[PDB]
C-alpha cells in the first residue's frame, strides 16, 4: 500500500511550490508597499509580534584573549593586554569579535544592543562556518553581515568594498532583526523607530550567529538587553 | 379474477374525461390571464411614461397654513396666508392644545407635506426683527424647547438682531448686501435640496447641505416681532373664481 | 388473456398518476400569479394617487427659445435664453427656408408646448421700449404678416411708443401707474385663461376675454426698434449640478 | 472537518501576517521608483469597458466605452434600476469578486472629477451620499485644483504635484484599495481594512462640461 506514502509524496510537493510562489509574492508585496511609509509607532507595534523575541548570551568560550565577558555574560569590555588562556578552533586569534552560545537555524527573531556614546563597534550576524583563524575580511561573502561605527562619526555596512550610512540621528540602542525565510537582515533604532540598512535576499544554508567585535579602548560596554 | 379486472379496466378508464376537463380549465384560464395581465402591463407603462415626463417639473405650492398648530401667542388672518405674533392675545382665555402643537417655539407649520418633485414659495416679511423660514420634517419635536439645526430636522435661513444666518449654527453668517424684501424657498426632495433665494432678483441666497428627509417635509415659519406683518405670497390664481367681461378684466384687485 | 391486461391496468396506473400530479403545478401558478395581479394592482393605484396629486399644481415653466422659429433680424444667446435684434444680419446669409420660421414680424415662439393645466413664465424686459408678449396657437400663419389679435391665435400684452396696450385693440388702453420690469405670464387650459402679471408685486394686470384652445398652445415673444436683449428668468435650479460643502452653499452665480 | 478549517484558519493568519507586514515593511525608506515593476506583476491588468446604459442620461459615451462627458441638456432615455437617474455617474460593464485587478484613468487636464469603486447594490435611484459606509470608495478632484476624497467627513488631500493620470488598483482578499499617481508611480491615496459585502463596479462621474472627458486606458 503506497497511499499512505503517496500522501507526504504529495505535500511534498505541494508545500515546496506553496514557500516558493509565496516568498516570490512577499518579496513584490515589499516593492510595492515601498510607497505610503511611516514609522511613528510601528517599532513597538510589530517588534513585539511579528519577530519572535529572542535573548542573546555571550560566550566567552568563542571571545578573543582581549576582550573580557562581564560576569553577568551579557556584557562585553575592552582589556590591556591578551590573558593566557586554552585555543580552541572555536576561539578567536586575531578578529576582536564574540559571538552567542546559541545560533538561530530557521524563523524570525530580534535582539536588542544598547551601544550608548560609543565611539567604535561592529555587530551583526556571522556564519558557523566562519574563519575564525588568522585575518578575514568580514564581507557577506565571507558570511559576516555586519553595522559599524568608525574614527567617531563614520558609519558603515561592511558590504565589499565598504559603504557608507548617512544618517540623520545618532543611534544609541540597536535592535537586529534575522528572518531565515525571507532572508533579511534589519538594523532599527530601537528608540526611535528609524531604518538603518536591511540585506536583501542572502541565501542561507547554514545557522546564524550573533557577532559583535569592539576595537578601541573604551570605558563603555557593549550590553545586550533581553526581551 | 377475470371479471374483476374487466370492471376495473371500465371504471379506471372511466377518469380520463375528468381530467381532460380540467386540463382544458386550465389552459383556458392560464391564457386569458396572460393576455389581461399583458393589457395591465401596458397601461401601467403608459402611466410610468407619463409621469416620468411629469415629474421634471417645478410647481409653484399654494402653501395655506394650519391654525391649529401655531403657539397661541400667534395670531393668523383668516385668508390663513399671512401670520403675526399679536401682543397675547388670549390673556384670559384658555385654549386647550391638541398633542400636535408647538408650545414654546412661536412657530406655524404649512398643512401641504410634499413627497416628491421640486417645489417653491414665496415668502414676504418687510419690517420685520426676527423671522426664520424654512422646511421642517413632519416628524419634529413639539413637546418642549428644541433648535432649529439640520440635524433634528430644521432647515431654516433666520435673520437675528439685524445678523443674516444659515441654519442657525452661528458660524456662516452670510455676506448679504441688505435686508430682504421677498424670499424664497425652494425644495427639492430626490436631491435633498432646500435652497433660500432673494426673490427681488431670483438670485441665489443660500444652499443647505445636502440632507436626505426620507419623511415628507413642510414649510415652517418663526417670528419673534410682535405685529410684524409677514406674507406668504399665494400662488398665480389667474381669473378664475371671476367673470371676465368682453371688455376684457383689466387691474383686477 | 390476465397477464396482459393486467400489464394494460399497470400502465393505465402508470399514467393516471402523472396526471393527478400536473395539477398542483398549475393549481400554484395560478395562484401565484394572483398574488402578483393584486402587488401590480396595489402599484397601479399608487401611481394613479399619485398622478391625482399631479398637474392640477401651477407649473413654472423653464422657457427655451426656438432658433429655428426666430426672425432672421432676431439674435439668440448660447444659452437660449436671451433674445436682441440687429439690423441686416442675416441678409443674404445661408438660412434654410424653413417653413415655420418668422419672416414678417420680429418675433421668436418658445420650444414648450403646452396642452392642459396651469403653467407661467417671467419675462425681463425693463431694457426695452417696444416689447410684445403673450401666448399664441400652433397654427399661426408665419410667412406673411398677420395680426395680433386673438381672432388670429394670439393673445398678447405690447409696448408701443411709451404706451401699455392690450392685444392690439386701441380702445383698451392700460393705466398702469410704474413702469414695467418683469412681466409674467399666466395660461390655464381648462378655463381658457390667460393672465397678464405685474412680477414686481405680483398683481393682476389684463386677462383676455376667455376663448377656447382646442389647439396646443405656445409662449410667443416680439422684440421692436430695441436692441437691448429680453430676458426669460430661468426656473429656480438650485444647487442642481454643482458640489455641495458640508458647511453650506452660500451665494452661487454662474 | 480539516478542509474547511484550513481554508478559514490559515488564509484569515496569512492575511494578517500581510497586514502587520503593511506596517514594518513600510517603515522603510520612499523608494517609489519602477512603477511597472509592481503594477503588472503583482496585479493583473483590467480592460474597462463602459456600460453605456447604467449613465446618466446626461452623460455622452462614446461607441468605444473610453468617454464619458456631460452633455449640455438632460436626455430623456428609457430607465431602469440599472439607470442612474441623479448622480452623474457611469459604470463599467463588468463586476469584481475576487483576486486583484488594477485599472488607469487618462484624467488629462480636467477641472472636476471622480473615480473609484462601488456596491453591486447601489442605491440608483435618487440622491445617496457617496461614502464608504453606502459602498461608494471613491476619490478625485473639485473646486478646479482641490483634490478630496470622499469619506464621512469628505477629506482634502494635500498633493506635491498634479496627477495627469490616476491608477486604480483593488484587491478583494485584503480588502484595500488604491489610488496611485501613474504619471510618476507616486502614491495618492489608499483606503484600508475595508471588508467588502457583494462584487464591485468601476464607477466615474463629473459635474461639468470640459473639451476633455475622462478616458480609459485599456488593459
Ligand atoms: C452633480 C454631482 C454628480 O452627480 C453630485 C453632487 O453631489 P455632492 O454630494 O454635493 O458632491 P460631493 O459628495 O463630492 O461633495
Amino acid at each position: 500500500e503506497q497511499e499512505l506514502r503517496e500522501m507526504a509524496w504529495s505535500t511534498m510537493k505541494q508545500e515546496q511550490s506553496t514557500r516558493v510562489k509565496l516568498l516570490e509574492e512577499l518579496r513584490w508585496r515589499s516593492i510595492q508597499y515601498a510607497s505610503r511609509g511611516e514609522r511613528h509607532s510601528a517599532y513597538n507595534e510589530w517588534k513585539k509580534a511579528l519577530f519572535k523575541p529572542a535573548d542573546v548570551i555571550l560566550d566567552p568560550k568563542t571571545a578573543n584573549p582581549i576582550l573580557l565577558v562581564s560576569e553577568d555574560q551579557r556584557s562585553v569590555q575592552r582589556a590591556k593586554e591578551p590573558q593566557d588562556l586554552p585555543d580552541n578552533p572555536e576561539r578567536f586569534n586575531w578578529h576582536y569579535c564574540v559571538l552567542g552560545c546559541e545560533s538561530f537555524i530557521s524563523g524570525r527573531h530580534y535582539w536588542e544592543v544598547e551601544v550608548g556614546d560609543r565611539k567604535e563597534w561592529h555587530i551583526g550576524v556571522c556564519s558557523k562556518n566562519v574563519q575564525r583563524k588568522g585575518w578575514v575580511k568580514m564581507t557577506p561573502e565571507n558570511g559576516f553581515w555586519t553595522m559599524g561605527l568608525t574614527d567617531g562619526n563614520k558609519y558603515r555596512t561592511l558590504t565589499e568594498p565598504r559603504t557608507n550610512l548617512k544618517l540623520p540621528k545618532t543611534p544609541k540602542k540597536v535592535g537586529v532583526f534575522l528572518d531565515y525565510e525571507t532572508g533579511d537582515i534589519s538594523f532599527y533604532n530601537a528608540v526611535d523607530g528609524s531604518h538603518i540598512h536591511t540585506f536583501l535576499d542572502v541565501s542561507f544554508s547554514e545557522a546564524l550567529y550573533p557577532v559583535f567585535r569592539i576595537l578601541t579602548l573604551e570605558p563603555t560596554a557593549l550590553t545586550i538587553c533581553p526581551a | 379474477w377475470i371479471n374483476k379486472l374487466q370492471k376495473e379496466k371500465k371504471i379506471l378508464s372511466g377518469e380520463k374525461e375528468f381530467e381532460r376537463e380540467t386540463r382544458e380549465i386550465a389552459l383556458k384560464e392560464l391564457e386569458k390571464e396572460r393576455v389581461q395581465k399583458e393589457e395591465e402591463l401596458q397601461v401601467k407603462e403608459k402611466l410610468q411614461e407619463e409621469l416620468r415626463w411629469r415629474r421634471t417639473f417645478l410647481h409653484a405650492v399654494d402653501v395655506v397654513l394650519d391654525p391649529d398648530t401655531a403657539h397661541p401667542d400667534l395670531f393668523l388672518s383668516e385668508d390663513r396666508r399671512s401670520v403675526r405674533r399679536c401682543p397675547f392675545r388670549h390673556l384670559g382665555e384658555s385654549v386647550p392644545d391638541n398633542p400636535e402643537r408647538f408650545d414654546s417655539q412661536p412657530c406655524v407649520l404649512g398643512r401641504e407635506s410634499f413627497a416628491s418633485g421640486k417645489h417653491y414659495w414665496e415668502v414676504e416679511v418687510e419690517n420685520v426683527i426676527e423671522w426664520t423660514v424654512g422646511v421642517c420634517r413632519d416628524s419634529v419635536e413639539r413637546k418642549g424647547e428644541v433648535l432649529l439645526i439640520p440635524q433634528n430636522g430644521f432647515w431654516t435661513l433666520e435673520m437675528h438682531k439685524g445678523q443674516y444666518r444659515a441654519v442657525s449654527s452661528p458660524d456662516r453668517i452670510l455676506p448679504l448686501k441688505e435686508s430682504l424684501c421677498r424670499v424664497g424657498v425652494f425644495l427639492d426632495y430626490e436631491a435633498g435640496d432646500v435652497s433660500f433665494y432673494n426673490m427681488r432678483d431670483r438670485s441665489h441666497i443660500y444652499t443647505c447641505p445636502r440632507s436626505a428627509f426620507s419623511v415628507p417635509v413642510r414649510p415652517f415659519f418663526r417670528l419673534g416681532c410682535e405685529d410684524s406683518p409677514i406674507f406668504i405670497c399665494p400662488a398665480l390664481t389667474g381669473a378664475n373664481g371671476v367673470t371676465v367681461p368682453e371688455e376684457g378684466l383689466t387691474l383686477h384687485r
